[PDB]
């Protein structure tokens, strides 16, 4: 067992942004660690373990190390899949050398990565089970035979708080749990910082554009946006990264990288783009007329990227408008989801399609959403319903977090015994969808130019932009003739160069 | 040892099936096909010039376009030997971490012969994503993908050796090891165009059969028949045509296996300028009038318009 | 590692007998029983 | 048992057959123009 006694581990609290909140926390143990007598003298007893939980890639394993480069003590780092053999016993004889080794080398900081493996709960829903238990137990008893003066600090790093053993989590073993949030767009600027401190990036690269606009990204994450923009730079044999090496790496791991050639017919293409120009000039119109607390359409594109054969980007608010969602928030979001199927009945009569009917999925189950889980009307219900189907919330696709999520109720469900208050709620939720379908093809059907100028401007161009839409917008008013699109010369041809 | 015996299959390939200037569906990546080729022939070329050399090419595409044909044809190309290494020695279903020791021989071999090809036949069935296994296939698997990822990360060792892998799907390969400098290039073979088609089916026609039938075929309905196809069977495609014109007739089996049987025995006798005699030639001649085997146009224009 | 030795030599000398008493018809019922060895065995074969 | 009622059984013992007169040794001629056709014509009777 090759426990790594490095007398400097190289990494730092300076190395360590956005986790500041821990950072604090663990200050604590980082002065400890230096002068213990200043916490006996106290008489002030230590913790005997620290549970790190949070997601993969933020850093725990370097935060421990930092934890142990500032207090200057040996740190012994191990996985705890590693304890986890076919002999019986050889994990728990492993944990008593490690314990011992640890309790030698006085002051002395412990890690155990991964430790979800050994603690595994005995869920009621070979001989490793056995193993594992005898060497949890082995855990369990060290844990409790520590004495607080010895100056030992255990830590134990953790993806899923779910699985551990409630018995680690009592006092005496787990004292502190600190939980590791995936990084703010400060925290993510600041590691944004610091990666690229390490490779050669060029002035015209706006770290803090990339910061905001992705949220829940890890710091690892950003290191492999940075290694992917600096892969691309190589290929493009550029002498730094630019921004568009920062563009196209972000949109290599966010919506995937661009195919050759691969296009499909002209009709099932025109389709996709009267969808997608549709519900961005749905949320456009919202946001310019009646002043929407929704969000904006950066760029619209139809080239097939990954999986997904066209794409809305969207640029997501700020999380202080994410909780007091509004009844005209609401429906202004009913009419934006409901504004591709409004597109595709405005521009080609009444003969639509399939690739509108997934957004009018989820419309159908937001107003159900309005009338029995959040009750916003005032005839009071007596019972919600689960979703029948669920869909995960993710990119370029229709925001649906604008309460964190869409299709997960908050326990709100009961079973029902009346069957007539259902159909009752089916047809107010009815009455809902069929109003706020009849209003938003009511204000596209008064902007028919600007929406077929941006319909051909994106067939011709393959993608288009924000601004691009609003310079549409602008130069088309409501109700002008659509002579006036017919006799130019070149439809798919915009003035505007950004 | 399975290393030992994988790498006793050396074969310094020198004539490919098929080449690299008949391969369809090339002309879009050749340069980056040519690239690896000229890093193959010279890995001290691409050493002095300190541009990062492609490490590792995948191929992807359809079951039966020619993928381990056009490897070949790269190596043709590159005149470096090759090692057939398959799916079932790198995976040893034995001890945990047998897989490790596997590939870190089959490495140091290969660095030692360097520069080599490590080709391997169905990459997605072994190295695919993680997490998709649930049952005691996934400490291995993980131990395998880690240390392949080990040694693709070699720092700035540029041996010469490349490894020649082949999917079906590329999502089916684990995203870590999709990034350059593990995984450089990727060549992307569904289908042959229509006139690529036409060539390689001519050339079919022209290597396969009696030359004299190659003129009466229309070879523009044969290729509108054929796009569907990979380029091995658009050269099987004129054996399938010969026996479908000749099905049109009406003929039985036991004198036809009597002639068969007589010309299997009494062609290892017969002297070579006695079998290419211009009276051995006006000989099958009328040997064809009398059994009436008289092969036509129309036939085998029924034929392949009756074929789907 | 002895099991494994074992069902190699086994199978060789089966790949080899059969080979010696050639021409020979070998039958193989029930295939949906089958492990690695005889599977690279088969596809070597 | 008259001959139409099993195609199967009788391409097996085609099989067996061509397997009995070490027939699959010479597998192909590459000739002039009449072994080529005639074994062609063999290879067609035997599947169809």
């Amino acid at each position: 067992a090759e426990a790594r006694v490095d007398g400097s581990t190289g990494v730092k609290f300076a190395d360590v942004a956005g986790i500041d909140e821990a950072v604090d926390e663990l200050q604590e143990l980082v002065k400890y660690l230096k002068n213990p007598d200043l916490f006996d003298k106290m008489g002030i007893k230590p913790p005997h373990g620290v549970l790190l939980e949070g997601p993969p890639g933020c850093g725990k394993t370097l935060v421990a190390k930092a934890i142990a480069g500032e207090a200057g003590v040996p740190f012994y780092q191990m996985a705890g899949s590693e304890f986890v053999e076919v002999l019986v016993g050889v994990g728990s004889a492993r944990i008593r050398d490690l314990f011992k080794r640890a309790k030698v080398n006085k002051p002395s900081v412990i890690f155990i990565d991964e430790i979800d493996a050994l603690a595994t709960r005995r869920q009621g829903i070979n001989a490793a089970t056995q193993e594992r238990e005898t060497t949890l137990n082995q855990l369990l008893i060290e844990l409790d035979g520590f004495d607080t003066g010895k100056g030992v600090i255990f830590l134990g790093a953790t993806n899923r708080r779910d699985l551990l053993d409630p018995a680690l989590l009592r006092p005496g073993r787990f004292d502190r749990k600190i939980r590791v949030r995936p990084p703010n767009a400060k925290g993510r600027l600041d590691i944004l910082k610091i990666h690229a401190s390490k490779v050669k990036m060029s002035d015209s690269v706006d770290l803090s554009s990339y910061a905001s606009n992705l949220p829940g990204w890890s710091g690892a994450k950003l290191a492999q946006l940075v290694q992917e923009a600096a892969l691309v730079a190589v290929r493009k044999t550029h002498n730094s990264i630019l921004q568009s090496d920062m563009d196209d790496a972000v949109d290599r791991l966010t919506v995937g990288p661009t195919r050759i050639g691969l296009e499909l017919g002209h009709q099932g293409q025109c389709r996709r783009a009267t969808t997608e120009v549709g519900v961005a000039i749905t949320s456009h119109l919202l946001l310019r007329y009646e002043n929407a607390k929704i969000e904006r359409c950066d760029r619209v594109s139809i080239i097939p990227r990954g999986q997904t054969l066209s794409q809305v980007v969207f640029h997501r608010l700020d999380d202080e408008s994410y909780m007091f969602g509004r009844l005209p928030q609401l429906l202004h979001r009913l009419q934006v989801l409901l504004g591709g199927r409004a597109a595709e009945e405005v521009i080609y009569g009444s003969d639509t399609s399939k690739a509108s009917v997934d957004y009018l999925s989820d419309a159908s189950w937001l107003a159900r959403k309005i009338l029995t889980i959040w009750n916003l009307e005032n005839p009071m219900v007596i019972h919600g319903e689960p979703p029948p189907w669920r869909k995960r919330p993710q990119f370029v696709g229709p925001r649906l977090d604008f309460e964190g999520s869409l299709y997960d109720d908050y326990d709100l469900v009961e079973p029902p015994v009346n069957f007539n208050m259902d159909d009752e709620v089916a047809h107010r939720s009815e009455e809902l969808i069929s109003q706020m379908y009849n209003k938003t093809v009511s204000l596209l059907r008064q902007n028919q130019t600007a929406l077929l100028k941006t319909v051909k401007v994106l067939l011709n161009q393959k993608e288009i932009s924000g601004e691009a839409i609003d310079f549409i917008l602008d130069h088309y008013p409501p109700q002008t003739p659509l002579n006036s699109l017919l006799q130019e010369q070149n439809p798919g041809s915009l003035p505007f160069v950004p | 040892d399975p290393i030992k015996t994988a790498f006793d299959r050396m074969k310094r390939v020198k004539n490919p099936p098929i080449p690299l200037k008949n391969f369809a569906s090339i002309e879009s990546m050749r340069e980056e096909i040519n690239e690896v080729v000229a890093f193959l022939q010279n890995p001290k070329a691409f050493q002095e010039m300190g541009a990062r050399a492609p490490r590792g090419v995948l191929i992807v595409g359809e079951r039966g376009t020619g993928k381990t044909s056009l490897a070949l044809a790269i190596a043709a190309e590159a005149r470096v030997p090759v090692v057939n290494v398959e799916a079932q020695e790198l995976e040893a279903g034995l001890w945990v971490g047998q897989s490790a020791a596997n590939v870190r021989e089959l490495f140091q071999t290969a660095r030692d012969l360097a520069p080599v090809i490590i080709f391997v036949e169905d990459f997605d069935l072994f190295a695919g994503v993680r997490g998709k296994f649930v049952h005691t296939k996934q400490q291995d698997h993980e131990s395998f993908i880690n240390q392949l990822l080990v040694e693709l990360d070699g720092f700035e060792k540029q041996d010469g050796v490349v490894l020649m892998a082949t999917t079906r799907n590329h999502k089916q390969i684990d995203e870590a090891l999709r990034r350059p400098g593990r995984m450089d290039r990727v060549f992307h073979l569904q289908s042959p165009t229509e006139m690529e088609r036409e060539r390689i089916l001519h050339n079919a026609a022209e290597e396969t059969m009696d030359r004299e039938l190659v003129d009466l075929v229309d070879w523009r309905k044969v290729s509108e028949k054929t796009t569907l196809l990979r380029p091995i069977e658009l050269k099987l495609v004129p054996m399938a045509l010969e026996s479908s014109a000749f099905r049109s007739k009406f003929l039985d089996t036991d004198e036809l296996l009597s002639y068969v049987s007589w010309f299997a025995t009494f062609s290892h006798i017969v002297p070579p300028w006695l079998r290419k005699t211009k009276v051995a030639k006006t000989m099958g001649k009328m040997l064809v009038n009398h059994l009436g085997l008289n092969l036509t146009k129309d036939d085998l224009e029924n034929v392949v318009d009756l074929m789907e | 590692d002895m099991m494994l030795e074992i069902d190699r030599f086994y199978i060789t000398l089966q790949f080899e007998l059969a080979k010696a008493m050639s021409p020979c018809i070998i039958w193989i019922p029930n295939i949906h029983d089958l492990s690695y060895l005889a599977l690279g065995l088969l596809v070597n074969s | 048992y008259q001959m139409i009622e099993q195609p199967g059984t009788i391409y097996l013992r085609y099989l067996v057959d061509i397997h009995k007169k070490y027939l699959m040794n010479y597998e192909f001629n590459t000739s002039c123009l009449a072994e080529r056709r005639i074994f062609l014509a063999h290879y067609q009777t035997i599947t169809y």
